[PDB]
Order: structure tokens, then sequence, then C-alpha cells
């Protein structure tokens, strides 16, 4: 806020425009029905308490085929003053039809909706007061404007078409420094990055990239930011950062182009930095896949987060504004959780009771996870890992990978994604497989695993990450030995099997060559840099993405610091972990920054793999 | 005449800051605080608050001061005199 991204700040305007329009709708006793997808976003931003006290609803509800059966039974009791449906349809351009059933159905006298967007910030708060009149209507805006959008489809019935545009901007949920928006889902839980069907994903894609800035030019204009310096990586990047740049530069208003003039400028600056270096997840799918090994991860995998950061099993909320203990434990590693827990329970003995409670919850839900670990599958656990390190060094003999697969595949009983996901490492590894080993694999795969599998075998096949020896969209064509050579991701690391991720090291040689120097080094345009710089670094990338044209450095302006590291394809939760690690090693070395990972949905091995199913 | 001509002239500022805490309040390298105190005013006019509240004294020995940085000295705002 203001030139000081006060993330906590942007939760208070949300719930008081949904409290504002909710008191607004009607002063009588109403009854809420929430779109099943938005429901858990809802909650964790009003609590049931707050929503009663506040404003004089008393009942909420959830959109499906249950209601209409319900119509006799839940609709037509209550409904003391109306129905106020909401739904999101910034995807999918399609409102559900239970609505639109149970509209003609139950014929309801009156309909209000609600329907979620962007802050328009291109208002400029209402323009002053419209100018005393538009100085005798010189400016009008009756049919300047198309009839209807997405909703002109909505067009039966009566004409109850109270609609009500309730704002919505990032605010964050899992910790303070990260927000996350939600635009890598539809309403029919299909992925919005790698859909199941191998017919569509242009446009999918041109959905995805445009929601992605509409929500960044958002934020900018909140904030009131200026970008100096750009980094795009990859294809969709340099489609992303013209799109935006020339959003932002068609689309700002006046009276801060003279800003731009008197700040910055020509001949002169004000020592005012930021960052939008940008990446794609399919430029690095060597570590989405990897076991992991922090806490948070650990928990994730095993129980899959919801669009509220909570989970089902349990009760007790995981949100860190109004406990201090998950604060502390919840990014460190496993191992190094029970003495501290021992230490925190023994020091307080000599010593309010929340957080008795709230460290009893913690030991209980601590011993439960040590107790599942084992005696599951025992050594599953522990032998992945060790596999997975194995291969990733390389130590692949002649047919005896042939062997190591099926070993763990009946001796020890697994899930098929354990098993899908280490193969796709194994063929992704050596960046090619030769033809002589498909002809088996496929074969005990569909063998093993239906007659289906092959439909997966084959849409997986072209994506990347299941490729034969015999618009690129970026792929990957290097052996992962070399990159073991220029990088020193094998050995300072922790949440994987003591590795370093590949986009750690991509991030870290934009700031200080110190690893490239040890290997393939001979000289360098530098060695400290406070502004993003690329040059002298294009064969190395050239060989290893097929065109030195990935790379893509834009200066905007002519002529401590926040830098916008969005992620077009989701956080691998472990990446967040070693980037709090890189801005504490990079402030003690001397360079002071700061660090916001946009985030458009956690992704993580196995919600990949029901996506392409 | 030359009493009438000395009274509507200005004066200018040769020197780059005080002498008292270094700084510089006219060559380029000014703090980025007080650019950002600038857009705050004169844009939306939100609000204006911050420690930035010291107005700079233009003397006739060009030298420059604040009023805070003279108020420390125990000076009281009536008898401003440059350091020389």
């Amino acid at each position: 806020m203001n030139r000081f991204w006060n993330t906590k700040k942007f939760s208070l305007t949300n719930a008081d425009g949904l409290c504002a329009t909710l008191n607004e709708i009607s002063q009588n006793d109403e009854v809420l029905v929430v779109q099943p997808s938005v429901l858990p976003v809802l909650n964790s931003l009003l609590t049931f308490q707050d929503l009663t006290q506040s404003t004089p609803v008393r009942k909420i509800t959830l959109l499906d085929d249950q209601l209409s059966d319900d119509l006799p039974s839940a609709l037509g009791s209550v409904p003391q003053m109306d129905l106020i449906f909401l739904i999101d349809v910034r995807t999918s351009l399609r409102l559900p039809p239970q609505l639109l059933d149970a509209a003609q159905k139950h014929n309801l006298s009156s309909l209000h909706i609600i329907y979620c967007r962007w802050k328009p910030s291109f208002q400029n708060t209402l323009e002053d007061t419209e100018q005393w009149q538009k100085d005798g209507f010189d400016l009008n805006s009756k049919k300047t404007h198309f009839p209807n959008v997405i909703e002109s489809q909505l067009k039966e019935l009566s004409n109850e078409y109270t609609l009500y545009p309730w704002d919505l901007l990032p605010f964050p949920q899992i910790d303070e420094n990260v927000l996350l928006t939600h635009s890598l889902y539809n309403m029919e839980n299909v992925n919005m990055y790698y859909p199941n069907l191998r017919s569509l994903q242009s446009a999918t894609e041109s959905i995805l990239v445009d929601d992605m800035v509409n929500s960044l030019q958002s934020l900018i204009f909140e904030t009131n930011s200026i970008i100096t310096n750009v980094v795009s990586i990859g294809n969709l990047s340099k489609r992303c950062s013209h799109l935006l740049k020339k959003r932002i530069d068609e689309h700002q208003t006046e009276n801060d182009l003279f800003i731009k003039g008197t700040l910055y400028g020509e001949r002169t600056n004000c020592g005012l930095e930021m960052d939008l270096i940008i990446l794609e997840r399919n430029t690095d799918p060597i570590t989405p896949l990897l076991t992991q090994l922090t806490y948070a991860g650990i928990l994730d995998d095993l129980y899959e987060f919801n669009s509220g950061i909570k989970i089902k099993e349990k009760d007790m909320n995981f949100n860190y504004k109004e406990d201090k203990i998950w604060n502390d434990l919840k990014f460190l590693n496993f191992g190094s959780i029970g003495p501290q827990l021992n230490k925190l329970a023994k020091e307080l003995q000599t010593q309010l009771q929340q957080r008795q409670a709230f460290l009893k919850n913690h030991t209980t839900l601590s011993s439960d996870v040590l107790k599942v670990v084992e005696t599951e599958e025992y050594g599953s656990f522990n032998k992945i890992l060790e596999l997975e390190l194995e291969i990733l060094m390389g130590n692949t003999l002649n047919n005896d990978i042939e062997d190591i697969i099926l070993e763990l595949q009946y001796q020890y009983e697994v899930d098929q994604k354990k098993i899908l996901r280490l193969i796709c490492l194994l063929s992704l590894c050596k960046n090619s497989l030769r033809e002589k080993d498909y002809e088996y694999l496929r074969t005990f795969m569909i063998d093993s695993w239906g007659i289906e599998k092959c439909f997966q075998l084959e849409s997986l096949a072209e994506l990347g990450f299941f490729t034969s020896k015999t618009s690129k969209s970026t792929r990957l064509q290097k052996e992962y030995r070399y990159i073991s050579q220029w990088f020193n991701t094998v050995p300072a690391t922790f949440a994987y099997s003591g590795v370093v991720p590949l986009t750690m090291r991509l991030v870290q040689m934009l700031y200080d060559r110190s690893i490239l120097f040890h290997n393939y080094s001979s000289q360098q345009p530098f060695i400290l840099s406070r502004e993003p710089r690329v040059s002298q670094t294009e064969d190395l990338i050239e060989q290893l993405y097929g065109d030195s044209h990935a790379i893509e450095e834009s200066i905007w302006v002519p002529g401590e610091d926040i830098a916008l590291v969005v992620f077009l394809g989701g956080v691998t939760m472990g990446e967040i972990a070693i980037m709090k690690h890189l801005q504490k090693i990079l402030g003690k070395k001397g360079i002071n920054k700061r660090f916001i990972i946009i985030a458009d949905g956690l992704i993580n091995g196995t919600r990949i793999m029901n996506s392409i199913s | 005449q030359q009493y009438r001509k000395f009274l509507s002239e200005g004066w200018s500022i040769h020197t780059d800051d005080c002498e008292i805490c270094g700084k510089k309040i006219w060559g380029a390298g000014l703090d980025p605080l007080l650019f950002l105190a600038w857009e705050n005013v004169q844009r939306h006019q939100d609000m204006i608050s911050v420690d930035l509240k010291t107005p700079l004294v233009i003397f006739k020995c060009h030298h420059g001061f604040h009023q805070t940085c003279l108020e420390n000295l125990a000076q009281k705002p009536d008898e401003y005199s440059c350091l020389i």
C-alpha cells in the first residue's frame, strides 16, 4: 500500500466491499447461496460469526443438483427476503445450469446474483464528480457499450437482473510474503495448463495468460508502481510481457505521465527499481516431481490442500495471522521438528491455555504423521528417496532399469502415481530414451494397468515429459549430467533429496555468477551487478533450449527493492523454501532485495497426474 | 532609486547542502523519500504524514539550512543567523 506493499492490508478491502454489498441488498432476513468452488475462498476471509453479526444473513448453502430435490424442501422453506446467488464466471465463460433450471421450475419472483471481477483501476475514483454533469451532457454512457458480456446468454424468465459487481484483488493466505491467485482451475476441476483434451490447448493458454495479465495489471495499478526492468524467460512469457506492456501503455490515465516525466525522466533518476522476472513451468520439468521433505511439503502430498489453506480430516485452521507456533515450523525440515517441539514444551513447564492447546494439537499431529510415515509400506518413503538420488546423478546401466522398476511394483504395494512419476523422471533425466525400451515399458504398463493407459502414455508423450530418441513451446533438449557441471545443484539445500532446483540457479545467475565462475568461465562482464543483465550467457542457454531467443531483456524507463517473480504454471512449494534462503544469502552478500512470489495455484506431482488422465 | 531597485530581486543558492548534517538538497542524488513525499502531494492529496517535516531555510549567504537542524542548536525560530 502506497509504494510499500502491505500485503495484509489487501484483505480488508474485499471483506469491506462484500459486507457493504450484502448489507445494501435488503434489511431483512437473507439466505446466501454460494458456488461450491468459491465458497472455501470466502470462508477463509470472513468467519461465520462475523458474517452473522455484520449483515442480517443467517443461512449459507451450496450449488448442487441436490437443491433441485430440495427446491420444495429448502428453497420452498426459509426465503424470508430473497435468494442471493454467488457465482464465478472469470473462467469457462458459462453459468452453471443449476440456477437456470431452478429459476424456471421453482419460479422465483426476485433474482439477484453476485459476479466477481478484478478492480477497475481505470475508473480512477469515479473520475472526480462526472465533471459537473459532464459539462452539459458532453459525455454519456447510455448504449455506449455492448449489450452484455458473458451474461447475454441469460435472456429467459423474468427481467430480475439486479447484478452486483463485487470487487476482488489478490490477498495472501498461506504466508505473509506470498500472495496467491486462483486461475489454474475451472469449475469442473480441470487443470488450466494441462487439460485432459488434446484439441484446444492454444485457446486455454491464451485465456490463462490473459487472466494472469489482468491480475498483474490490477495489482500494479493498485500499488502505483513503475516497472523498470523485465527479464522474460520462455516463449509464453514473451507474449505475456508484450501484452502487459501494450495494455499498460494504452489504458493508463493522465496526471501520471506527468509524474513519469518528473520522476525518472531524461538525464536524471531517483534510484527506484522494480524487477519482473517471469518463468514458465515447462522450462524445468525436472523438479515438480521430486519428493517433498519439508513439513508442509510432507503434509501437502499426503493430504491435498483445497482452495482454502486447510484440510478436511483435521479441524484446526493453519492460518498464520492468529498462531505463531505454525509460523516457526511450517518450512523447517521434518527431522528438526521433534527436538524443537520437545524444547518448546519443556520451556513452558516452568512458566495462556490457548498456547497449551496449540502445542498439544501440534504434538498429536506430528506424532500421527510420524506414525503414518512408517508401517505404511515400510521403507518405500526412503527407498524412493535413495532411488531418486541415484538417478539424478546418473547410474543407469544396460537393461538393469527393467529389474528395479518392477522390484517395488508388487514386492511392496504402491500406487500408480508413484510409478508413473518415477518413470517420467527416468525418461526426462537422460533427455532421451532409446527405441528398444518403450516396446517393453509400454507393454508392461498396458499389461498391468488396463487398456486406457495407452491413451495416457500417448497424450503425455507430446508435452515433452515422455519423449523418444528417434511454436516449439520451449522444451528442454540437453542432458542433465551436463547441467550438473555448469551448475552446482548436487554438492545448503532441503525440501528435496539434497538437490538445488534448476529455477534456483537460473535466478541465481541473473545477479551473481559465482557458481558459473567456478565451471565454464574465463571472463565475465561483472561479478556483482545491482540491475538485472544478461550478456555473454547465450550459447549455454542456446543449446539448453535449441534457440537463442528464449531469453528476453526489456528496459522500459528511458535513461529497498521489490521483485515480482510471478509463476505461470504453479509453484512447487519447495521452491518457496529456497526463495527465503536466497533472500537471506543475497542480503548477507551485500545486495538487499525483497521477493514477492505471485502464484496461479499450488502445483504438485500427484495433483498433476490426475490432470492428464 | 537604488533602494527601490533592491526590494524585488530574488536570490539563488550556490552551495549543494548544509554544513551541519551533510546530505544534499540541490544537486542530483536526493533521498528517494523526498521524491516519494512529493508524489504523495499534488497527485491525490491522500495523506501527507511522515517525519520529513523540515522546511529548508534560504539565506543571503546562500548556504541554506533546515529548520529542525537549526532547532537542535537551541536556536529560537526568530533569530536565524548563518554560521558563515
